[PDB]
DNA sequence: TCAATATCCACCTGCAGATTCTACCAAAAGTGTATTTGGAAACTGCTCCATCAAAAGGCATGTTCAGCTGAATTCAGCTGAACATGCCTTTTGATGGAGCAGTTTCCAAATACACTTTTGGTAGAATCTGCAGGTGGATATTGAT
DNA sequence: ATCAATATCCACCTGCAGATTCTACCAAAAGTGTATTTGGAAACTGCTCCATCAAAAGGCATGTTCAGCTGAATTCAGCTGAACATGCCTTTTGATGGAGCAGTTTCCAAATACACTTTTGGTAGAATCTGCAGGTGGATATTGA
């Protein structure tokens, strides 16, 4: 009967996911949003294979660099819990509201 | 032979010449730009490649991969400046 | 039909500084983007330095000034090094 | 509910490539909503190419262009 | 010695600006302001423009570069009226 | 022979269509401009103009004043959501900044 | 009896009142000297346009006071009214300055 | 022609307060004074820095608004009014 | 510290997916000529930048003081991590067909040129006028009690 | 629940420092006739892109359970804002020399525009080869005691 303390998980997945480099969504759900996004500016659009990745490369680096800003914001509140608060103070600062 | 083997230079200057030239840049082109231009090309390559085969070596490694470009911009002062709004695909972030 | 990239110079100056390095398929990717990249920036305010200065050619002393303005201390030091010497070493020839 | 593709687990390993170790309830709706403006964003910039070249395939250069125009340089595809 | 001419935008402002508001004028330093206005947004729709052109191999800017950069330039609204504004001009514009 | 009559004017428009015509060959954006782009753009640079001009001649009237100045612009610029994203990373000298 | 306001009336007062006004709040002197002082550690004899040095001031407050309002949003996040270091670097830290 | 130096106390306590405050600034810690004349110089290093190499470029002695206009632009901070 | 449980770390190992390598052809890139012209001197007019003076009052300094804000401490509700479960959405992958990017291949409509007029704009004179900034009541807005 | 203080407001005033008109050229739009192209049509064609189908294989959705994190309360040393006396030094006005932009000309070194020649770089079938993804076995790190 043998169980991990809160977070002891957590920093491994850190160690994990920052070694690798792999995309962390996966795929098909990420596609289908991606047309579905999409077929609302123009209807029946083909995609290239490469620009379905391209868009999700782009989309995932970007995430994971508002989730690095995000905790800075969480730590300034003396938390390590990030909330969205934390994710809207960033995305004020960076400008992008 | 060619301008680049007399600049002495890996970089194709006739290309980076009819390319400043195409590029709606200006309307003329001096001799030397091209050449500059692609001395300058080379150059910012060689140092990148130079840190992520280093990136490759400290990874017991011998092909370099994105993850390595990478690693060798980011772990770089300036070449991080130089590329602070550019994403590697592939690159994934420096560890810690 | 075409589509030409700078792999090959690339691949030379790899050799040249990693005798026994390789490069994957994707990371050459990488380094396209990469020279597309400066070579635009690079090119776009010499561009813009030649406008300014009502100038219609842009010259090698565009491209340095140019170079000046984009890279970072050391990385613009050598790159303008790297630069007049090519073009000196090319007018001795 | 294709949004709702992106799921929280998903969500999860993004934060922790960002290095996040605690993740409140409320993130996972509030990240797909900045995912979802991420991409009609990009996208709808990235369209745009597209129709102006004719084309009825959205293609890797349209997203680099879009990307490129966004401040969002993505080296990789197509320069 | 002819202090050589300097174009401005003037005199179109001031224009335009009578014909919303008949009864105000414009300080000189707001003019000023205006100018940079007009001179930033050619830029940037030229820009985008030229590039647009580049990315289709096309050697020449027209009214349908200048558009598709508009919708890429500005803002929802903004937009749908200045592509009506633009259409409006050229065919206008064709038909004398 | 015929008499001179402006672009301008066949377009309907204020602003000058023959000196954007020129800008454009004159700034290298590409090999060749055809006739329409010009008309097209001084079309909507007028438009813009309108745009802000009516903006702020209102913050001048909000403000008692009958010539618009720097203030006015910024006034306009900030309150109106899209020409403040158009121009969220310009900065109006002497404009200050909204009350907030 | 003296009257005396309260810690932070003053305060309210003169946001009141510079966000009102649109003059420079550095003084012009001891400012062109500070660009004299840097321009001149660039290169030396060099002279300014009168206008080149406005600029120049027009752009530094312009910037100054924007980073003060993203300053001031750390602190109110950090629960505090009191605008320190740390927030004018979480700053720019996030406006990618740093 | 006399030396400049230590100008950057030129920028003043009072003159930091009033920017707070059109910045919307409430209450001011004593260390935000230097801290602030710290990212003032960085910041007009650099837009120096790009003004006079513009100003070089163009064999001049003078540095002109035009100069700083293009300066600034480079660095993201595009100015109106003296373009 | 002990002790069981999992992780994480190394050193080999063998195969399949990419790299390399090898063999060829339009399309750039290098030449050789004849012209064209951008813009580097060589002046030099004259705008405007650095300085100098001087006087004055707006403000920057420093200091005193204590209001109230930031930084500790505690602590209890409850939110978010760890998990063992069970099921279904994603991933893998030939297949086959078809929508479609690219190609050529035309050429009529539409730019580019080169001159030769014909104005629209611009640089100061000259003619006007918001509104800066000085005052005073009246209207709040504050802080003491 | 005032009410003495004193900060803020809002309209009235009117000389003048800037805004708006008034003239005159002249630089640059326009008008024309002529030579050159651009880049939309139409059939065409390999090719990626989409729609299926078919399995397992995870990987995600679910509930439980409780560790430990966050946010609420209470406390207080002392930092930071308000006031005030003092008097420095930024401002404001005005004149002056001369550095150094900026307007003209003069007119070669250097760049553009053909026309041909080669040479190179991109592309489409063949020989390696570097790790990925597993094993096994060995200390580690973590949690329960
Ligand atoms: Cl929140
Ligand atoms: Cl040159
Ligand atoms: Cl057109
Ligand atoms: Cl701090
Ligand atoms: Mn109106
Ligand atoms: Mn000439
Ligand atoms: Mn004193
Ligand atoms: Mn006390
Ligand atoms: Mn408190
Ligand atoms: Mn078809
Ligand atoms: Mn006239
Ligand atoms: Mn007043
Ligand atoms: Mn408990
Ligand atoms: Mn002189
Ligand atoms: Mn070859
Ligand atoms: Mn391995």
């Amino acid at each position: 009967p043998h169980r991990y303390r809160p977070g002891t998980v957590a920093l491994r997945e850190i160690r994990r996911y920052q070694k690798s480099t792999e995309l962390l969504i996966r795929k098909l759900p990420f596609q289908r949003l991606v047309r579905e996004i999409a077929q609302d500016f123009k209807t029946d659009l083909r995609f290239q294979s490469s620009a379905v990745m391209a868009l999700q490369e782009a989309c995932e680096a970007y995430l994971v660099g508002l989730f690095e800003d995000t905790n800075l914001c969480a730590i300034h509140a003396k938390r390590v819990t990030i909330m969205p608060k934390d994710i809207q103070l960033a995305r004020r600062i960076r400008g992008e509201r | 032979k060619t301008r680049s083997s007399r600049a002495g230079l890996q970089f194709p200057v006739g290309r980076v010449h009819r390319l400043l030239r195409k590029g709606n840049y200006s309307e003329r082109v001096g001799a030397g730009a091209p050449v500059y231009l692609a001395a300058v090309l080379e150059y910012l390559t060689a140092e990148i490649l130079e840190l992520a085969g280093n990136a490759a070596r400290d990874n017991k490694k011998t092909r370099i991969i994105p993850r390595h470009l990478q690693l060798a911009i980011r772990n770089d002062e300036e070449l991080n400046k130089l590329l602070g709004r550019v994403t590697i695909a592939q690159g994934g972030v420096l560890p810690n | 039909s075409r589509k030409e990239s700078y792999s090959i110079y690339v691949y030379k100056v790899l050799k040249q500084v990693h005798p026994d390095t390789g490069i994957s398929s994707k990371a050459m990717g990488i380094m396209n983007s990469f020279v597309n990249d400066i070579f635009e920036r690079i090119a776009g305010e010499a561009s813009r330095l030649a406008h300014y200065n009502k100038r219609s050619t842009i010259t090698s002393r565009e491209i340095q000034t140019a170079v000046r303005l984009l890279l970072p201390g050391e990385l613009a030091k050598h790159a303008v090094s790297e630069g007049t010497k090519a073009v000196t070493k090319y007018t001795s020839a | 509910d294709n949004i709702q593709g992106i799921t929280k687990p998903a969500i999860r390993r993004l934060a922790r490539r960002g290095g996040v170790q605690r993740i409140s309830g409320l993130i996972y709706e509030e990240t797909r909503g900045v995912l979802k403006v991420f991409l009609e964003n990009v996208i709808r910039d990235a369209v745009t190419y597209t129709e102006h070249a004719k084309r009825k395939t959205v293609t890797a250069m349209d997203v680099v262009y879009a990307l490129k125009r966004q401040g969002r340089t993505l080296y990789g595809f197509g320069g």
